[PDB]
RNA sequence: GCGGGGAAAGGAAACAUCUUAGUACCCGCAGGAAGGGAAGCCAACAGGGACCCCCUGAGUAGGGGCGACCGAAAGGGGGAUA
RNA sequence: CACGGGCCGGGGAGUUCACGGCCGUGGCGAGCCUAAGGGGUUCAACCCCGGAGGCGUAGGGAAACCGACAGCCCGCAGCGGG
RNA sequence: CGUGGGGUAGGGGGGCGCGGCCGUGGGGCAGAAGCCGGGCCGUGAGGUCCGGUGGACCCGCGGCCGACGAAGAUCCCGGCGG
């Protein structure tokens, strides 16, 4: 950790304190208003640089609707390539119970609700997941494993 | 009863503003080794009629009787530790009780003896 | 902004000093290049996971990492890696893949010219 | 396993003073060599003064209290600016019989302090737990070297070796007079004697606020567990700190933020050190 | 006094010339106003500052071009390297051929006697024995 | 050691089937009848009883049975009973004037909604946050500063 | 602390809806705390289990010249537990 | 011939919090940190516990819903050959 | 090594001083702080020493923190002038 001297130490003797002589340090008129204002009149050039042309969408307007969070599912997917690491980590801790001659992984007990298809699976394994993607189920199948879909 | 706070301002506040029954404990002086063996107590607050030995200052080495005690100032007057003002009268030097050693005790007061038993015990 | 000061750690300062001497002593540009990369600002210091070593390096390669080696992905190859520092997961994954983890000063002592060493950032 | 810890920089950099010994010497209460014990892993940590300084400043900063002024100080007078045209400056002035007298502004007598200390100010410098424990191991390892302890100021000419470890029988010493012998027999008394004569009435306003005396640091005594009798026997020595090994912290291991403290470890505390701060 | 090498004898002679001709660095109108007469140099950042602009006939500004030679920079006029001393134990590690002793200003007379006797017997040039110490040792 | 009841956290639709456990309010009546006690006897022994709960968990039953054996074999000291041990009811002055009668409660909204959703609660709660400069009230306009900053940086 | 009456300045770079703010202030009424408190509840077919206060959920849902700005609740972790 | 100061002494102005961007360093690292709170302490320090939660690890779409690389080429440094 | 050496607003880099704190080393009734004059050092902020006065505190170095630096605001308070 490194420490630095404040700018106020440098500014003693400088009259204007870094604010200039012509355009000095004034009140909120020196900002263009108080708060996040002016974005449609004199800070419209800032909206035209970041937001969409014409509408200035993210600064102003509506778009679509939000599906309510109290009736929708919060998704915690895990890729099979990441899932390969987790079973190896659990295999060394003796947590995974070998039951069908393959290793059995319960995604919900781990804290995940969905299976995705990123990475590689290299061992035969049984995964219980309420949702599994198309490529995820294929890659688990190619390693000799199977996906079993459990309904909530 | 004298602050237990470690802050100097609270220590000094209790000493200056201490009531009369608490300032008596500031009159304590060391007894002589003979009187310690004669009484078994290491201290007694100085009383009028006690003989003391001055132990510091200009009158160090003088022994005399205590002619006056002041609770408000916490000073004692001893014969020999005197001087004469410009008009010629003889006046007493105020000695702090912690700068004297009680070489003789005034024990004619019956209340003083009960305090003697309390500290030897 | 506050301009780049360089590392405050003395262990990193000595290793940076060490590499520049080894470049001068052996006429090996690899050590000077490693020293420049090690001395970069803390917010842009090189970090590599062991999974990236699957791609950029093959078996028998001697790899020097001018920063931290992190444990990410799975290493299926045998490689000799030298790093500024190694996490416990990276060391375990390198060892169990058949590789071996070296300090940077150890690699210079073993290979003073750094011939055939592959820098991975 | 410690190859990245104690980095070997030869041959292009000359090596420094050697690491702590593989075995730690143990002395009886009578000051004679008795046995040898293995050095814990904490003593192989490289001494990192910047990390030690950061971890010390965090521990010290958490003890400060919030200071402030009265929220209404300089602001409760009935005052108002009387405009221009009176030939006087247009700062606020008293409204009543003290009319021309200025008021409320920072540049007026009796006015408000412009930017006073605020009680909600954050004085504590937070440190991560793993970082703070790494510094404690680092400061522990600094006590193993005679160079650091001599650099911090301690007198170690009579110290038989570092880290100084004594037998666990020292925990039964219950008197200050008995403990003073063990310091003298172990070559520790000269540094305790240094702190005694080094006490000074400090300059400035600290005398007014309860900080009249400045007392150096002499010896940190590490006992195995809380409430051993050795704690009450050594705690009166000038500069001497006595803590159980489970209560170790940066305020006793690096006073002033600088590493290297003259430490007397008991043998049992060294055994208990193997499962702490790691 | 102190025997310098020949390269360090010319610089000390040259540094004396630079000290002789060095301007005193004062703000504008420092001679006029009693409120700023005893102040140090100030490089005032103002609109009409004619000292920063180096107008001929005005006072001169502070610049690094006035710096004296680096080898003899900071030496006592006798050439020795001054070392503040606050007790006789402070005399350890001092070379009498290189270092001149300057006793600390608040060192008491009782200690200054004990410092000066030890310093004189070691061959050190003591700059400031004091009037009181000089009279006592003169009387002995 | 008194055992603590273990109940299920209510599994939400948002959770997606991930579940966890928690310390419940108290042992259910169904769990107590499998060990031979009712609510009065259980509270007398010192157990926390929740008569509202209907579910029964075997882990709750086993902890009750192991602890009950130690108590009835004199190997454990039960805590004080889980019943009211003090009755302090203060005299009420000006109930009508402080809006504590039925009409005042209806006007305040306590009949029709909860205390947390009443309007007088909302006034007091937002005032305490602003007075202390608490979580979201430490910055005014925090949502709009966040929204515009997200656009500018995530453009 | 509880109930009622109740602004404006300022902000929005003007200003009226709005905000400021159920605030300042006023009227009334208690206690050492007050108020709240014991399912015509929350949930989602799996379960919690009176109340208050703290951390969080969260500046999320939503309100709004959909501008400025405003803004929960359930749930989880605690204090305490009747 | 623009305005301010008779003189001297003392006083007199970029602060703090919250949030966001960025930098310089430090710790850990596919993970990082605990908040409230709890135990102990030589007692606001300190040691230990507390992972709730937040950020990261996966994106696209209003939403329902779906959900991802080592193949090739140019080529700085570096390395090997002349 | 440089056909290097002006510079307002502004950006960047280092240092001096003031009050306190964590360390370390010291001085002081054989005279601390402060005040008046003077020598020396430093481009400079400043440091240090000498003589007088004074009568109990203070300083060097490393680190950290601020109610931290005035010539001016028809500045504020006091004192005192032509
Ligand atoms: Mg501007
Ligand atoms: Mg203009
Ligand atoms: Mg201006
Ligand atoms: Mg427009
Ligand atoms: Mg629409
Ligand atoms: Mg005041
Ligand atoms: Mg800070
Ligand atoms: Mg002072
Ligand atoms: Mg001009
Ligand atoms: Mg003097
Ligand atoms: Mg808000
Ligand atoms: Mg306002
Ligand atoms: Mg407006
Ligand atoms: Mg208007
Ligand atoms: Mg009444
Ligand atoms: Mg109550
Ligand atoms: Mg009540
Ligand atoms: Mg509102
Ligand atoms: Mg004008
Ligand atoms: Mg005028
Ligand atoms: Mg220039
Ligand atoms: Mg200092
Ligand atoms: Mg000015
Ligand atoms: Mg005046
Ligand atoms: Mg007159």
């Amino acid at each position: 950790v490194r420490r630095f001297k404040r700018a106020t130490k440098y500014r003693r003797g400088s009259r204007t304190h870094g604010w200039g002589r012509v355009g000095q340090h004034r009140k909120s008129g020196g900002s263009g208003g108080k708060g996040m204002v002016g974005f449609h009149k004199h800070k419209w050039s800032l909206v035209m640089k970041y937001g969409e042309s014409g509408t200035g969408w993210p600064f102003y307007g509506k778009h679509g609707f939000k599906q309510p969070e109290t009736i929708s599912v919060e998704w915690r997917p895990i890729n099979v390539g990441r899932l390969a690491e987790l079973v190896k980590e659990l295999r060394e801790r003796g947590e995974v119970r070998e039951e069908e001659g393959r290793l059995v992984v319960d995604l919900l007990k781990l804290g995940y609700n969905k299976l995705l298809g990123g990475g590689h699976m290299d061992v035969p394994l049984v995964v219980y997941t309420p949702v599994a993607s198309k490529a995820a189920v294929e890659k688990i199948a190619k390693a000799g494993g199977e996906v079993r879909i459990v309904s909530l | 009863p004298f602050t237990a706070s470690a802050q100097p301002r609270k220590q000094r506040l209790s000493l200056y503003a201490a009531p009369l029954h608490l300032r008596r404990k500031l009159l304590n002086a060391k007894l002589s080794p003979e009187l310690q063996k004669k009484l078994g107590v290491k201290r007694l607050p100085v009383r009028r009629g006690d003989t003391v030995l001055i132990m510091r200052g200009d009158f160090k080495g003088v022994t005399g009787k205590v002619v006056k005690v002041d609770l408000k100032r916490v000073r004692i007057f001893v014969e020999g530790a005197t001087r004469t003002n410009s008009r010629g009268q003889t006046v007493y030097y105020p000695i702090h009780p912690s700068k004297v050693m009680i070489v003789d005790v005034d024990l004619s007061d019956k209340a003083r003896q009960k305090l003697i038993e309390r500290r030897k015990r | 902004p506050p301009n780049p000061t360089g590392p405050t750690n003395r262990q990193l300062r000595m290793l940076i000093r060490f590499l520049r001497k080894a470049a001068t002593a052996n006429s090996a540009n690899i050590w000077r290049a490693i020293a420049e990369l090690v001395e970069r600002p803390r917010r842009s210091r090189v970090v590599v996971n062991v999974g990236k070593l699957n791609r950029v390096a093959n078996d028998g390669d001697v790899v020097v990492i001018p920063g931290k080696l992190l444990g990410g992905g799975e290493l299926k190859k045998r490689v000799v890696v030298a790093a500024v520092s190694v996490t416990p997961k990276a060391w375990k994954k390198v060892v169990e893949a058949g590789g071996e983890v070296l300090t940077i000063p150890e690699l210079v002592r073993r290979n003073p010219k750094g011939s055939g060493v592959k820098i991975v950032i | 396993l410690l190859k990245f810890k104690l980095l070997d920089l030869s041959p292009y950099i000359k090596p420094a003073e050697e690491r702590p010994p593989e075995a730690l010497k143990v002395y009886d209460v009578n000051g004679q060599y008795m046995a040898d014990i293995e050095t814990p892993i904490h003593f192989y940590e490289p001494v990192r003064p910047d990390l030690i300084r950061r971890a010390y400043l965090s521990a010290l900063s958490a003890r400060f209290q919030p200071k402030g002024v009265y929220e209404g100080a300089g602001k409760e007078h009935s005052c108002e600016s009387f405009g221009v045209g009176l030939g006087i400056a247009r700062i606020p002035r008293y409204k009543g019989h003290l009319w021309p007298r200025g008021c409320f502004a920072p540049n007026t007598r009796g006015g408000r302090r412009a930017h006073p200390p605020r009680p909600e100010k954050k004085l504590h410098e937070e440190i991560n737990w793993k970082e703070k424990n790494l510094a404690i191991r680092s400061a522990i390892a600094a006590t193993a070297y005679k160079s650091w302890v001599a650099a911090r100021g301690h007198m170690v000419e009579k110290v038989p070796s570092l880290p100084l470890v004594v037998s666990g029988d020292a925990e039964k010493i219950a008197k200050a007079k008995e403990a003073k012998k063990l310091f003298e027999v172990l070559g520790l008394w000269p540094d305790v004697e240094r702190a005694a004569e080094g006490v000074k009435i400090r300059a400035g306003k600290g005398k007014m606020r309860g900080r009249r005396y400045k007392e150096p640091k002499s010896v940190l005594v590490v006992v195995s567990e809380l409430d051993v009798p050795l704690i009450g026997a050594v705690r009166n020595f000038p500069g001497v700190d006595v803590v159980p090994v489970s209560h170790l912290n940066m305020l006793v291991l690096a006073p002033g933020g600088v590493p290297g403290r003259l430490t007397l470890w008991t043998a049992t505390a060294v055994e208990r050190l193997k499962g702490l701060f790691l | 006094r102190r025997e310098l090498p020949q390269p360090l004898k010319r610089l000390l002679r040259l540094r004396l010339q630079m000290k002789r001709r060095k301007p005193e660095f004062v703000r504008i109108d420092q001679w006029r106003y009693k409120r700023i007469e005893d102040s140090g140099w100030r490089n005032q950042r103002t609109l009409d500052n004619k000292i920063r602009r180096k107008w001929k006939g005005w006072p001169k500004p502070v610049e690094v071009g006035y710096r004296k030679p680096a080898a003899v920079r900071g030496l006592h006029p006798s050439g020795f390297v001054e070392v503040l001393v606050h007790r006789p134990e402070d005399l350890a590690g001092l070379d009498p051929k290189v270092h001149a002793v300057r006793i600390g200003r608040t060192v008491g007379l009782r200690k200054r006697l004990e410092i000066v006797k030890k310093a004189r017997e070691l061959g050190f040039y003591v700059l400031n024995p004091g009037k009181e110490v000089v009279e006592l040792l003169k009387k002995e | 050691m008194i055992p603590k009841p273990v109940v299920q956290v209510p599994r939400s639709i948002k959770s997606g089937g991930v579940t966890k456990w928690k310390e419940g309010r108290g042992f259910s009546l169904g769990e107590l009848k499998e060990v031979g006690l009712n609510a009065e006897q259980a509270r007398l022994l010192g157990l926390p009883v929740d008569t509202r709960r209907d579910s029964v968990w075997p882990q709750n039953v086993e902890a009750l049975r192991k602890w009950l054996i130690e108590v009835l074999e004199g190997k454990a000291t039960p805590p004080e009973p889980t019943l009211p041990k003090v009755v302090k009811v203060k005299r009420k002055r000006g109930r009508a004037f402080r809006g504590l009668t039925s009409a005042g409660r209806r006007s305040r909204g306590l009949i029709s909604t909860r205390f947390r959703e009443t309007h007088n609660y909302k006034f007091k709660k937002k005032a305490k946050e602003r007075r202390l400069k608490k979580r979201h009230e430490a910055t005014k306009g925090l949502g709009n500063v966040l929204r515009i900053s997200r656009i500018i940086n995530e453009s």
